């Protein structure tokens, strides 16, 4: 029962994350009020 | 604990005894007990 035994250890030392992917490429977002979203690429390609 | 300084790093203490042999006394008392709070950080590569 005498034997509190006080600490101030809360070690976290379990991560190693960051995409910058997102933040590389990815630098603009769109939210969107539409159901399904459309994306089109024209080629150009002459002789 | 009668000056409740127990809880310290390091503790002096200076005293002397009584009677015919009259003598002075000198004193430290600590008690170390030095952590790491990630012990796994280091790595102890033992070269050869």
């Amino acid at each position: 029962m005498y034997t509190t035994a006080q600490l101030l250890a809360a070690n976290e030392q379990k991560f190693k994350f960051d995409p910058l992917f997102l933040r590389l490429f990815f630098r603009e977002s769109y939210p969107f009020t539409t159901e399904k979203v459309y994306l089109s690429q024209i080629p150009g390609l002459v002789n | 604990q009668r000056e409740g300084i127990n809880a310290s790093a390091r503790y002096p203490k200076n005293w002397v005894t009584t009677g015919d042999p009259a003598r002075e006394f000198t004193m430290i008392q600590s008690a170390p007990l030095m952590l790491l709070a990630d012990p796994d950080e280091f790595v102890s590569v033992q070269l050869a």
